[PDB]
């Protein structure tokens, strides 16, 4: 096709001459072991191979092949339960081929061939199928699996196989041409599946953390960036998030964060349930791992491998997350080819491009209504590792202008083992505001009500503590000992939740209801019997709020009849003083 | 009775404006339509020649 | 119909073309690749050898072979006509509402000029804008650039699209000119989250206040250098609709920081050394660029007024892009996380929070003859609210003088009855009415700023 | 509803715009068989030669390749035959680098906003 040969290596980039004609962005194969690269930066006789495994032993001379096509990956039935790397390539095959080493060269593909699929047609013959129109179904573990036209591809459908046993390379329909559409098509990583047209976030993504669905909500079609230092629980969060929330399939793209809290995630989740339906979880994640040892140059790969796949799982009705861990880990990949561009770099060293690639990866969200008339939705939560541990970097305020539900941790809230350490006093959400007919409509009338008056509640207790560590704790007035006592009992209870205890792991919102509707009460008539006038240590001894202390360790079944006596009793115990 | 004749005058009027946003909005409908027709029927009597101006141009 | 072929050197963003030199500097081409699509580029840093063009968009499918650039408009422009007050467009001058494009009357360089010091007056008049606090105590002049300094989470763009649709000029509250002048909002967003571009779409098109406006809008993925552009092609025809067609114009220019972003890294991309904190070193110049292209004009009949909102960074005022705006601008209007949260809607406090034309801006015939009087003693009486509101956790309600309690009442009272406006449209006349109402719980004799006729007039009644 | 109106009164304007940019379109696209054509083409070719001097070839529809040679052997240049460029010709100058493009549907393409603003003119 075009050949060339080796003009210069250093470390992962290696400059191919000789090559009078091929296009950016093209994958190359570079040396005789066919290395799989991407070019930039051509002039002329050369061209810019990065490399996306690791160069040792490659000689100049030895040649580079490239092929023409952008990088593409393989979409189809066949990607649910799965681990793929940053080409999508399997890594059970990998396993298969190789011992537990990954040898740099191999050739494996994107889904299995010998897999007799169950194909159920939809289409009969002499239609005119649009791009994106639907052409038939395949069960894939419960999921009734469509297949798309693939985008930009019209015709008149001529023949389909009927309700048979076959396989991903047959091709099922073929149109008026000859142009026939088998069960998988590639697509490039560059470019977004274009879609009809995008709705507006009005429903949650209801997460299972109570502070992260009742402070700080997620929509459906919404974007949600936490930051964090290390050792700040952000991955336990997001395995929190793919563990129990309400999507239909989640992506993990775990870029640049280490082997084990992906190891373990390939152990526990086929002995975990779908909180949705009762399939094992492991049948609901597409794992994409490029771990840190894997090659420093497929980073930027790994992240839109896993954002395409989340938006072809998107364009089928479905309902996508997908949580991106240490998007800075791309940030430092493309910092690290970029150091062999010998441009001239931006602030803090980074390109300056960085800003450009963070919103055109972001604003792949936002719930759509797609080529094939269905809606669907791509949540993603993407998480920042600031370098110092500070977010004043050219990472998280390049990624806080464009993303609503922003989480910024903290480190002396995970000192002591408060979890999550979510800082509530420079965390936000855009989607409090346009999703209150939904929170009306479903969890409770007077929803919005009790959320502000936890939300002010909150402030109030972070305008006093001024005061308090500035005086101290004593003298003071009895009337605001009761607010900070109140703040803190409700980040005793309400806010601070173990993800490993069987029950409190799991938490749907009316039972955070069920919490704050407790706190209040328990704030507003212990105001009403302070202004009577009695003691706060009166207050602080009852034997109603040990009730309240554990109240977030009753299972969602007994939480009703619980909550009727709990609140009976805070409601009976306040005369009694 | 304060509040039921208050309730009352309430819908009486919701009624009234609703039919005075219909009438409004019907008779702006057909406003827009024969305008429409009243440009495109300016369309056509001076066709020809502006074509052979803007073709007087392009091929100078 | 000229294509110089024969390129070398793509890398990033930047191409270079050989053999060039009609190629103006700063002019716009098509670069057409060989599978037919069409991208834009800048040109920049044409010399004998070569030009280097900084493509707009993406380099994917180019190559060396077949990739051709074509010359277009060789000086940046816009074409601006009278009808384009219902329009949306995408950074560049092409339409994203689907109405066929219009039929330009002039042609005008998107660069500006700057204004002829002895050709302007003093601004002397005022706007109202809805919003009481704005109203009442930092007056918004026709001629004046006061900004938004948002915080991050805060609602700047609901405050935005809230002075869009509500303010008014108040010829009636002048000594009665003519209604000659109509009104003109061009709103010029740029870097929006594309939630916020469904919030503006719905919200100007659902009251019908877009028939006086124009919409510059363009997405976060649209590329960098639209979102340079963007000001300077809503300041131009702002520029052209009020200095020749007389309309008293407001300019809305949303989330300045993300125009900062962009200067950096399009300074960046061609390779010039970042000043201090790694922002431009010419970042003041081409900030006055497109704060100081506002303002009355001698003579004629027109004023361009312009809010340019900001997010502060990391919520500090020493920050490059707050501090210049500060150090150009004619004071700041504030939000404020606190008010914010304690639930209050719209955010401003007025204690940090300052104007300087205002005393140029109200008075005889003006708005009201009582107003200034008014904004002091408001700022002064919720000065000492707030403090004896915080002093009163460790020494008690009943521990006060009695003056003290109603400077307390009088504050958390004045936060939710003055600044919680939420979303009526509110009159200048109805919100010195309320501030009136608020002022009577103070008792006569302390309000130690006003004569008695204005106190003997107005005060009293709640 | 005014707004409404002022939509509608617009979409008029412009379709019949598109009226106009559609005739002339199909004026141009019927010219070159209609007996005027070994006229047009000389004119656009020798400017095509000046727009930039130093050129080395031509190239242009091979239906008139006879008036393409006996009166362009005078212009001495190159001139082969490859057809797909409708109404014109293309000239491409020194070092092979540079190629001047010219044809009517370019020229209405380049023109039609000036000519728009024009016509709306003279036309309302
Ligand atoms: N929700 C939680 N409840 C209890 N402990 C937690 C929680 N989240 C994190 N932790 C503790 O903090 C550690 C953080 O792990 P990890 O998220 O990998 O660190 P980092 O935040 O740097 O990614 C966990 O190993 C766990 O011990
Ligand atoms: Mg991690």
């Amino acid at each position: 096709m075009i050949q060339g040969v080796i003009q210069k290596i250093a470390g992962p980039a290696v400059i191919a001459k000789g090559m009078l004609g091929a296009r950016m962005y093209d994958i190359c194969k570079v040396g005789e072991e066919g290395l799989v690269g991407e070019i930039i930066r051509l002039d002329g006789d050369t061209a810019f191979v990065q490399v996306y495994e690791d160069t040792s032993g490659l000689k100049v001379g030895e040649p580079v092949v490239s092929t023409g096509l952008p990088l593409a990956v393989e979409l189809g039935p066949g990607m649910l339960n799965g681990i793929y790397d940053g080409i999508q390539r399997p890594l059970e095959r990998i396993r298969e081929k190789t011992g537990i080493y990954i040898t740099r060269g191999v050739v494996v593909h994107a889904l299995d061939r010998e897999k007799k699929w169950a194909w159920t047609p939809m289409v009969k013959p002499g239609d005119e199928v649009r791009g994106g129109m639907v052409l038939g179904t395949v069960p894939e573990f419960g999921f009734t699996h469509k297949i798309l036209v693939p985008p930009d591809v019209r015709g008149r459908v001529k023949e389909v196989k009927p309700a048979g046993e076959y396989t991903v390379e047959e091709p099922v329909v073929v149109l008026e041409d000859g142009t026939e559409l088998k069960m998988y098509h590639t697509w490039p990583v560059r470019r977004a599946r274009p879609v009809q047209r995008k709705l507006d976030p009005n429903t949650p993504f209801l997460t299972g953390m109570r502070i992260l669905d009742v402070l700080f909500p997620v929509a459906m079609g919404g974007t949600a960036a936490i930051p964090g230092p290390f050792g700040s629980g952000k991955t336990v969060t997001q395995q929190s998030l793919a563990k129990w929330s309400n999507a239909d399939v989640v992506v993990y793209v775990g870029c640049g964060e280490r082997g084990n809290e992906m190891t373990d995630v390939l152990v526990e989740f086929p002995e975990l349930t779908d909180p949705k339906t009762g399939g094992p979880l492991m049948h609901r994640t597409v794992l994409i791992a490029n771990t840190s040892n894997m090659p420093v140059a497929a980073r930027e790969a790994s992240i839109y491998v896993g954002v395409t796949i989340a938006e072809y799982f998107r364009d089928q009705g479905f309902s996508v997350a997908l949580m991106a861990d240490s998007t800075s880990r791309w940030a430092e990949a493309l910092r690290e080819i970029s150091s062999r561009l010998e441009e001239m770099p931006a602030e803090e060293g980074y390109p300056p491009y960085l800003a450009a690639r963070l919103a055109a990866f972001y604003e792949r969200a936002g719930k759509v209504i797609t080529l094939g008339g269905e809606e669907g939705a791509v949540t993603i939560v993407g998480a920042v590792s600031p370098p110092g541990g500070d977010m004043s970097e050219p990472v998280t305020q390049s990624t806080l202008r464009i993303v609503g539900a922003f989480w910024r941790l903290d480190a002396s809230l995970a000192f002591r083992r408060h979890f999550p350490a979510i800082n509530w006093n420079g965390s936000y959400s855009l989607f409090t505001s346009a999703l209150d007919p939904w929170y009306r409509e479903n969890v409770a009338e007077d929803y919005p009500e009790l959320r502000d008056a936890i939300s002010e509640l909150l402030q109030r207790e972070a305008g006093l503590q001024e005061i308090v560590q500035l005086v101290g704790p004593d003298a003071l007035q009895d009337a605001e000992r009761l607010v900070i006592e109140v703040g803190r009992i409700i980040r005793e209870d309400f806010l601070q939740q173990n993800a490993y205890h069987e029950v409190d792991a799991y938490c749907s919102m009316k039972k955070a209801y069920g919490i704050m509707k407790m706190i209040l009460a328990f704030y507003k008539e212990a105001e009403a019997a302070i202004k009577r006038g009695v003691s706060i240590d009166e207050i602080l001894q009852l034997p109603v709020l040990e009730r309240i202390g554990r109240a977030r360790y009753v299972s969602e079944e007994e939480f009703p009849a619980y909550f009727e006596e709990a609140m009976k009793e805070i409601q009976g115990a306040f005369k009694a003083l | 009775e304060a509040e039921a004749k208050a309730k009352a005058l309430e819908a009486q009027y919701r009624e009234r404006e609703r039919a005075e946003t219909e009438a409004l909005l019907a008779r702006y409908r057909e406003r827009a339509e024969a305008e429409a027709k009243a440009v495109r029927e300016k369309a056509m009597a001076r066709l020809d020649e502006a074509v052979a101006l803007v073709l007087k141009e392009v091929l100078p | 119909k000229k294509e110089y072929t024969g390129i070398t050197y793509i890398s990033g963003p930047l191409l270079f073309v050989e053999n060039a030199k009609d190629l103006a500097y700063g002019a716009i081409v098509d670069i057409k690749d060989g599978t037919g699509r069409v991208r834009g580029g800048q040109v920049i840093e044409v010399s004998e050898e070569y030009a280097v063009i900084q493509v707009f968009e993406e380099t994917t499918g180019l190559d060396l072979a077949t990739t051709s650039v074509s010359l277009v408009e060789d000086v940046a422009r816009l074409g601006v006509s009278k009808e384009m007050l219902g329009r949306r467009f995408n950074g560049i001058g092409k339409p994203i509402d689907g109405l066929p494009p219009i039929t330009p009357e002039k042609r005008l360089p998107i660069t500006g000029l700057p204004l002829n010091p002895v050709a302007r007056r003093k601004p002397e008049q005022f706007i109202q804008t809805g919003i009481s606090t704005i109203d009442v105590m930092n007056t918004l002049v026709r001629g004046q650039k006061l900004p938004i300094f948002s915080g991050s989470g805060l609602p700047a763009n609901e405050i935005a699209a809230q002075i869009a649709r509500q303010a008014t000029v108040r010829p009636d509250l002048s000594g009665e000119g003519e209604k000659e002048e109509p009104f003109a909002v061009v709103f010029a967003a740029m870097g929006i989250t594309q939630r916020e571009l469904s919030y503006f779409i719905q919200e100007f098109e659902r009251t019908g206040a877009l028939s006086r406006s124009v919409l510059f809008l363009n997405k976060a993925d649209d590329p960098t250098i639209e979102r340079i552009l963007t000001p300077r092609m809503a300041l131009t025809v702002a520029e052209y609709l009020a200095f020749e067609h007389d309309y008293h114009v407001l300019v809305i220019l949303t989330d300045m920081t993300n125009y900062c972003e962009a200067l950096r890294e399009i300074g960046a991309a061609r390779e010039e050394i970042p000043g201090r904190r790694g922002y431009p070193g010419y970042m003041y110049t081409d900030l006055a660029t497109i704060y100081e292209r506002a303002g009355v004009v001698e003579g004629k009949k027109g004023s361009v007024t312009q809010i340019p909102i900001l997010s502060m960074p990391d919520d500090d005022r020493t920050h490059p892009i707050p501090d210049l705006t500060g150090y150009i601008t004619e004071g700041q209007i504030q939000l404020s996380r606190e008010l914010h949260r304690k639930g209050i809607y719209p955010p401003i406090d007025p204690l940090p929070s300052l104007s300087r034309l205002m005393n140029n801006g109200v008075g005889k015939g003006k708005t009201r003859e009582d107003h200034k009087q008014v904004s002091d003693q408001l700022y002064s009486a919720y000065a000492n609210g707030v403090d004896i509101r915080k002093l009163v956790a460790i020494i008690g309600e009943d521990a006060l003088t009695e003056n003290d309690r109603r400077y307390l009442q009088f504050a958390d009272a004045f936060e939710r009855f003055f600044i919680n406006q939420g979303q009526q449209n509110r009159s200048i006349e109805e919100s010195l009415q309320i501030a009136w109402a608020l002022l009577s719980m103070l008792p006569q004799g302390e309000l130690k700023r006003i004569s008695k006729d204005h106190i003997g007039k107005y005060y009293g009644q709640k | 509803g005014e707004l409404l109106v002022a939509t509608a009164r617009t979409q008029a304007r412009g379709e019949v715009l598109e009226e106009v940019r559609r005739r002339v379109r199909e004026a141009l696209e019927a010219l070159p068989q209609k007996p005027e054509w070994p006229e047009v083409v000389r004119k656009l070719a020798l400017e095509a030669l000046e727009a930039l001097p130093g050129a080395k070839a031509l190239v242009a529809n091979p239906e008139d390749l006879p008036h393409l040679e006996a009166l362009a052997r005078e212009r001495g240049v190159e001139l082969q035959a490859e057809p797909a460029l409708r109404l014109g010709v293309r000239a491409v100058g020194a070092e092979g680098k540079t190629q001047v493009e010219n044809s009517l549907l370019a020229r209405l393409d380049r023109a039609w906003d000036a000519l728009s603003s024009k016509v709306a003119q003279a036309l309302w």
